[PDB]
């Protein structure tokens, strides 16, 4: 089976800024899915493939990354952005990070 | 250089212009000529009638004294009986529909012609090479 | 004279990656057996008795079979063609009507049911004043009760009417050749080693594919092209398990198949020149029909496989086969047409094992049905004509069609179950070696030579 | 008027805005495209840029020597290339020409020639 | 649009069964197949199966065999022939199965695979 | 900005004359280069285009050589039609910046 | 002689092998382009495809400087930015493949440098006879 | 111009044989009124003015 990791945890930080998350990857080679989802709400599609972006998607989501490692870069953080973030890899999950208002 | 613009003569271009205008520029209306359940059949009755047309044409230059050329001289000399007007006004005035429209009656005596002087200089240059 | 000038070169070899339209060609030795009794029989172009394949050098291409063209080809191809291998025939348009039917005449097991119902109704003669009381033999999965009293109807009563296969056209495979056309050429792989996707070292131009007989075989493909040495795996990606793995190996297995009920081909008049043929009397013991495969060549393959499966997920790993999980009749038990008969056989006997890191055969029992809704179309359904006396055909199972299940929370082992879903897999086990390229011409390159004026 | 004739008001009070119009046109086609420039000739200087316009964009390239103070418009619907010069002093002050560019190439690939010809100015006074 | 219209949430007991449907529409529903995903809390997602509804040929999460069955039913019209029913009978309910439950679609791009779901159910809340 | 000058201001010369007038830029405009005719009054037209290449409409005696930094209009057998003042202009890099003007008297 | 064997050089025979081995054998490669109830609509639609591309390709070979010959020498020097590798790594080692990865970005470039040359030698042609 | 049915109907099925499907009236939910439409009367008037100019 792969195990998905991901490294900050909960992120406390302001609107306006930037953000990064990282995902770490057991067995490389294949792609990362990462998905979006607020508080008590539908989630929704970020970026699959690793890097392209979804339907309904601003450019300021930037996924990058190879190998095992996988980054999610958010330039100009909006207060709607501030949600619960997952990587993806087949039918595997991680168990997401958390952006806070810092 | 930075700033650059562009006018993008198009297909058929030069019609209200002079023939030394459209003499440049006719190459690339001869280039657009060619590419452009019933409704496959119809669509398909069209591209080869283009094609006939474009085949038919290509035949009937290459029996003249030109293959595949654009621009082609000959040796039969123009009568001046067919439309008697000169060099400068037919070369800087006139259109080229008013050109169709004037000599539209001696175009198959032309053909005629072309197609005479051509045959006598295959016989001539296959007998200039007879003695060789 | 370091000085260059451009040269224009014409018909260079160099080709690009293409999509256009093959046509299909058929061999003149079906056109000897004429009288439109399979498809293509009549719309094919002869083929060219000398395939000629030129054998390359020093070339290599990347070839995909997954994003591949062509193969929707052959399957738009083959579904529209049998879709016209209909419109003569007959629709059985007075036929959905009330069924009076009872048990068949049997030794009757309570615990056990009858495969065979035995069902009289009022048709349509010829003459439209005067109506008939005639009888026929149906299997259970081809009518439903409808809501004392016992009448029945057919399943497809509300959904379409079902189109009567023509009893003179027969199903049996011909080898059809898919030839590309002027401009175009076709590129075939020779490696051995050579898993579908990739660059491919020894390739090959031909001007018309070898021989594909076309089955529908859903699990347990038949009548394939064998492999060269040993067994191959093929997968778009192997971690992906909504994709499904084509197994094909070296050596084939025979598997027979026969249903040993003597049948009695009995015509109904439905009108003026509209004949339905029906089932008659059943001579002799009412049996069930079945197929049968070597049980020591069967061990011996599953063997191969695991062999060969075991190089994907490392040598410490157990491999178990289990039966098909669940769907409809035919994704979950294999379904095959021998000789115009529809066969649903069960595999359960044959994915029924497990595999450690360290004379007889196998029989297995099968349903048949007259009724079928081949590519589930929405209102196309097909009735299938009864044919006479015992029958039985062999055949050879070349590979499988395998999926993995939906390993997480620590799998130690990993099971593989069959699964024939798309019928585009049958066809990529093909297909795999060619791809279809687009020649251009005219060339360009400098060298040391200005035209003389 | 002829092509590129510049018209509007030949005095422009102090520190007021500059208007001047230019008689443009289309191209032979739709996918034309021409660059309408704002250039001043000046008794004192030479021939000095002033600005100019894509006629397929709205973007505005001017010469940053007159320090972004333009608003570079255009309206190919009324034949209109406007330049709105602000805060005008006398040194400003100038026969300012409107100059259609673009290039005359022939069929699709090359480049073919180009036709960068101005049309007569009008001198506007800064008094 | 693609619209995917799930049951309302259910309350049911310790050891029954509970169905839940997934009505899609919109598109052709013969041509994609639909997975069915869980949410727990304090646990995230963990996914469940997969059905091609052309066939209903399935496959299912290893460690949920033998508790959960996954049907469809198609429409048969020349109509309507856009709109399919999904069906989850999830068995063997303990108060661990507590979750929420999502039936989901991949995307309909070229590079787009499986398990990238595009569109999503509103969810159905099932508590034991 | 790329600086652009154009002389002499003023070159006399008789009918029939060659006479040549020298364009240097201050940086690489290698040839980006155009030369104008402008008659005192009227508007500028164009002469030659790209530094080398003879616009079709103006004669073949107005003809230009040179590259890089420094490039040179030729005029061979001067006119009464050549009075006007000649500019030599930039077009490499933002912004335009034009020659300083040439009188043919 | 008897005794006498053949190897049957077939068309696209010479892929992989260098330039100057595939010009001598473009000829048989040039040779076999040609030839080759709904389905017959299919087969016309592909045949009158083949037609049409080589169609195409006669004329845009016809604009250039040859007509119907399939080696072509023009006016136009090979400009060195393009890919300046030099005559012997080209001529010798490299395929074609290769060599069609290389350039496929100045291609459409070096077709209209070869409009522009063959339609100025054109009016050279025709001006050389004027004078006659 | 603006025109509407403003009958709420209820399209009914009938099944005529095999895959033959009747689309037939059903209810009429609510008022039975008459379909119409409208034009502007102004505009009305000032464009057969321009017309009869
Ligand atoms: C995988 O590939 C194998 C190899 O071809 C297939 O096996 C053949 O299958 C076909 C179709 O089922 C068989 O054809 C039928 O055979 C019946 C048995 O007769 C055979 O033996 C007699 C006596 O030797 C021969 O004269 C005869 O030609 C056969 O060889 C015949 O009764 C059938 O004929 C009836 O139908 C045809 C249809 O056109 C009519 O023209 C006839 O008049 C008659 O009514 C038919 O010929 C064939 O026998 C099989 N070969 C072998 C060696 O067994 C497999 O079927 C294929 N797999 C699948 C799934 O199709
Ligand atoms: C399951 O296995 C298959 C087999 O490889 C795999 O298919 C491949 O997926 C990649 C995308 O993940 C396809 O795209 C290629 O990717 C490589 C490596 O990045 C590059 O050569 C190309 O991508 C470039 O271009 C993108 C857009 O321009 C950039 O965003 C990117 O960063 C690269 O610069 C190229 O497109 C590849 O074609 C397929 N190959 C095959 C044979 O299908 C599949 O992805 C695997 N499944 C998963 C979920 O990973
Ligand atoms: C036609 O079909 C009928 C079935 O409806 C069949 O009748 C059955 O015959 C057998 C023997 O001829 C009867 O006896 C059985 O024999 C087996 C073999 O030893 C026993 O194992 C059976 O015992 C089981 O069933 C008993 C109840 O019947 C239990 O008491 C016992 O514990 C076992 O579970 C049994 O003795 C059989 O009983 C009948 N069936 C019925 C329903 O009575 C008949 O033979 C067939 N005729 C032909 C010509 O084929
Ligand atoms: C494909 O083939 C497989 C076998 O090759 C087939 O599986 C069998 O199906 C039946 C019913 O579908 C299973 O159930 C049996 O049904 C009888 C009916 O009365 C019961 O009496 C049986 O119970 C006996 O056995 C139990 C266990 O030994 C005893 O506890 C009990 O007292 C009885 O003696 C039994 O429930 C049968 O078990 C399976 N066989 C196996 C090996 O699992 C399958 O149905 C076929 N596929 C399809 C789609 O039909
Ligand atoms: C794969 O193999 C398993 C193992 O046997 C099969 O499961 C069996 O399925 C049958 C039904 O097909 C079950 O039979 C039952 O019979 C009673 C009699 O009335 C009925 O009430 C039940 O509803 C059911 O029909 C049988 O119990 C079951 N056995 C086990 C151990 O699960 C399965 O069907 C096979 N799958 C395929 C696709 O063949
Ligand atoms: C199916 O049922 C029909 C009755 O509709 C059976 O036909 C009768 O069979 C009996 C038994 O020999 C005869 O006495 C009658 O004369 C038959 N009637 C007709 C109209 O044929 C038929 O035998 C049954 N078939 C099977 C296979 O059981
Ligand atoms: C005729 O067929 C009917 C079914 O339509 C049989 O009725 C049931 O059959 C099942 C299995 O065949 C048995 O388990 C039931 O006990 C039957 N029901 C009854 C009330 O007996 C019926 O047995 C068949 N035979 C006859 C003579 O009617
Ligand atoms: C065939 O047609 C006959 C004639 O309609 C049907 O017989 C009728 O059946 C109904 C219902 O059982 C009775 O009320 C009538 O009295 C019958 N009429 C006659 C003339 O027999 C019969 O049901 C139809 N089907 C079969 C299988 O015979
Ligand atoms: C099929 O074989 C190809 C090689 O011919 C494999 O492709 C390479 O696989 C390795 C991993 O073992 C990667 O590091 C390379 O990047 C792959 N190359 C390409 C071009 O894809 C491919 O993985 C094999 N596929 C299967 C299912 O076995
Ligand atoms: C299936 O039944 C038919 C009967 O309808 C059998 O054909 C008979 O065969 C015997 C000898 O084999 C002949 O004497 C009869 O004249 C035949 N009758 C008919 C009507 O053809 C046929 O042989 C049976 N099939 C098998 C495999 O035994
Ligand atoms: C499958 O059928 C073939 C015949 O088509 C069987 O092969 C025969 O096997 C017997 C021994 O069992 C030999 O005596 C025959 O010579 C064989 N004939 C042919 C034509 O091969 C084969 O045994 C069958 N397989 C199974 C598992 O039943
Ligand atoms: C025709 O319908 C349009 C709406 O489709 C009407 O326009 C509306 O007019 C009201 C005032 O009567 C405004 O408050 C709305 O904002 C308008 N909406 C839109 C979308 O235009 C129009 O008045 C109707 N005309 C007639 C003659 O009935
Ligand atoms: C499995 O064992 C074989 C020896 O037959 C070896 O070649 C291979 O590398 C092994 N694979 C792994 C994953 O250890
Ligand atoms: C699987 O194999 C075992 C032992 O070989 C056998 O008892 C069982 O019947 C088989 N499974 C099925 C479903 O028949
Ligand atoms: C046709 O009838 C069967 C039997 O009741 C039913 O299951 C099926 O849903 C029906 N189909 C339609 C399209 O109504």
């Amino acid at each position: 089976e792969i195990v998905l990791t991901q490294s900050p945890g909960i992120l406390s930080l302001s609107p306006g800024e930037t953000a990064t998350l990282f995902c770490k990857a057991s067995q490389g080679g294949n792609a990362m899915t990462w998905y979006q989802k607020r508080r008590g709400q539908v989630p929704r599609l970020l970026i699959y493939d690793t890097s392209r972006r979804a339907s309904g998607v601003p450019d300021r989501f930037v996924g990058s990354g190879s190998g095992t490692d996988f980054f999610l870069t958010i330039n100009k953080l909006d207060r709607e952005d501030f949600a619960v973030y997952y990587c993806q890899q087949f039918e595997f999950f991680g168990l997401g990070s958390e952006l806070e208002v810092h | 250089a930075v700033g650059i613009g562009a006018v993008f003569l198009g297909f058929l271009g030069a019609a209200g212009s002079t023939m030394g205008a459209a003499s440049m520029t006719l190459t690339v209306q001869a280039r657009n000529l060619l590419s452009g359940t019933v409704w496959g059949i119809k669509q398909l009755q069209a591209r080869v009638l283009a094609v006939e047309r474009y085949l038919r044409d290509q035949q009937l230059l290459g029996i003249w004294g030109c293959s595949g050329k654009l621009i082609c001289c000959t040796n039969v000399p123009w009568n001046s009986s067919w439309s008697n007007r000169n060099l400068s006004e037919i070369w800087d005035n006139m259109t080229w529909l008013q050109w169709d429209k004037e000599i539209s009656n001696y175009t198959q005596i032309i053909y005629g012609l072309l197609e005479e002087s051509q045959n006598q200089q295959e016989k001539n240059e296959q007998d200039l090479l007879a003695l060789d | 004279a370091e000085n260059l000038w451009v040269t224009v070169y014409y018909g260079v070899p160099v080709w690009k990656d293409a999509e256009t339209t093959l046509f299909c060609a058929s061999d003149a030795k079906a056109y000897e057996t004429e009288k439109h009794n399979v498809w293509a029989t009549h719309a094919c172009v002869p083929t060219d008795p000398n395939p000629q394949e030129i054998h390359l050098e020093n070339v290599t291409e990347e070839f995909n079979m997954w994003k591949n063209n062509m193969v929707e080809q052959m399957h738009t191809d083959i579904i529209s063609l049998w879709d016209q291998s209909l419109k003569p025939c007959v629709k059985l348009t007075p036929l959905c009507v009330t069924l009076q039917c009872t048990n068949v005449t049997n030794n009757i097991t309570d615990d056990m049911r009858g495969e065979l119902k035995n069902c009289s109704f009022n048709m349509t003669t010829e003459l439209r004043d005067k109506k008939q009381k005639v009888y026929s033999l149906f299997y259970r999965l081809d009518v439903v009760q409808i809501n004392s009293n016992k009448e029945y109807r057919l399943i497809n009563c509300n959904t379409s009417a079902c189109t009567q296969a023509c009893p003179k056209v027969s199903f049996e495979p011909i080898p059809i050749h898919y030839c590309a056309p002027a401009g175009f050429a076709i590129l075939k792989c020779k490696d051995k080693k050579f898993n579908g996707t990739g660059p491919c070292p020894s390739v090959s131009t031909v001007q018309c594919t070898h021989g594909i007989k076309p089955v529908v075989s859903t699990q347990l493909l038949l009548n394939g092209s064998l492999a060269e040495e040993e067994v191959m795996i093929r997968s778009e990606n192997i971690t992906n398990n909504a994709k499904n793995i084509l197994v094909q190996f070296n050596t084939p297995v025979q598997i027979n198949c026969t249903r040993p009920n003597n049948n009695t081909r009995k015509s109904i008049r439905i009108g003026p020149g509209q004949a339905f043929y029906a089932t008659g009397d059943i001579i002799g013991d009412i049996r069930q029909a079945h197929c049968n495969v070597s049980k020591a060549t069967w061990n011996e393959t599953l063997g191969k496989v695991v062999k060969q499966l075991r190089k994907h997920f490392g040598n410490n790993t157990i491999i178990r086969f289990a039966n098909s999980s669940g769907g409809d009749l035919e994704v979950t038990t294999h379904s095959f047409n021998c000789g115009g008969e529809f066969f649903y056989c069960n595999t359960s006997g044959l994915f029924n094992s497990t595999w450690i890191s360290n004379n007889d055969s196998i029989t297995l029992p099968c349903r048949i049905k007259q009724i079928i809704n081949m590519w589930q179309r929405i209102g196309q359904c097909m009735y299938a004509p009864p044919i006479q006396g015992v029958i039985r055909c062999v055949s050879n199972i070349t590979g499988l069609i395998l999926t993995r299940d939906g390993g997480s929370t620590n799998s130690t082992t990993e099971t593989f179950r069959p699964g024939g879903g798309d019928m585009r897999d049958n066809w990529r086990s093909e297909l795999y070696k060619y791809k279809v390229v687009k020649i251009e011409p005219l060339g360009v390159a400098p060298t040391r030579c200005k035209r003389r004026v | 008027q002829v092509q590129l004739q510049v018209s509007g008001p030949g005095v422009v009070r102090p520190s007021e805005t500059l208007s001047l119009t230019c008689e443009v046109s289309s191209g032979s086609t739709s996918r034309d495209f021409f660059y309408w420039s704002w250039v001043r000739q000046t008794p004192g200087k030479g021939l000095e840029w002033i600005g100019g316009m894509y006629s397929n964009s709205e973007e505005t390239n001017h010469n940053p020597s007159l320090k972004s103070r333009v608003i570079i418009s255009k309206d190919t619907s009324k034949n209109e290339f406007s330049l709105r010069l602000t805060s005008v002093t006398a040194a400003d002050t100038a026969v300012y020409f409107c100059s259609s560019r673009a290039k005359i190439y022939y069929s699709a690939s090359y480049s073919g020639g180009r036709i960068d010809v101005w049309g007569p100015g009008l001198l506007v006074t800064v008094s | 649009q693609v619209q995917l219209v799930q049951s309302g949430a259910v309350i049911k007991t310790p050891g029954s069964s509970v169905k839940i449907s997934c009505r899609a529409s919109g598109y052709n529903f013969r041509d994609y197949s639909i997975h069915w995903v869980r949410l727990i809390p304090d646990k995230g997602f963990e996914w469940i199966g997969w059905i091609k509804p052309l066939w209903g040929a399935v496959s299912y999460a290893r460690q949920l065999q033998g508790r959960v069955s996954m049907t469809r039913q198609l429409s048969q019209d020349p109509d309507d022939p856009d709109w399919g029913v999904a069906y989850m009978e999830f068995s063997g309910l303990t108060p661990a199965d507590t979750a929420e439950y999502f039936c989901v679609r991949r995307g309909s791009c070229d590079y787009c695979g499986d398990f990238p779901w595009q569109y999503w159910g509103q969810g159905t809340v099932v508590v034991v | 900005d790329i600086q652009m000058t154009q002389s002499p201001s003023s070159l006399s010369a008789s009918i029939g004359d060659r006479v040549t007038v020298t364009c240097r830029a201050s940086q690489g405009i290698d040839k980006d280069l155009s030369w104008f005719q402008q008659k005192p009054g009227k508007a500028p037209t164009l002469l030659i285009y790209t530094a080398s290449t003879l616009q079709t409409g103006v004669s073949s005696r107005f003809s230009g050589s040179g590259s890089g930094t420094d490039f040179s209009l030729t005029i061979n057998n001067l006119q009464p039609e050549d009075v006007a003042t000649y500019f030599c202009q930039q077009d490499f890099s933002f912004p335009l910046t034009f020659g300083g003007g040439t009188k043919v008297d």
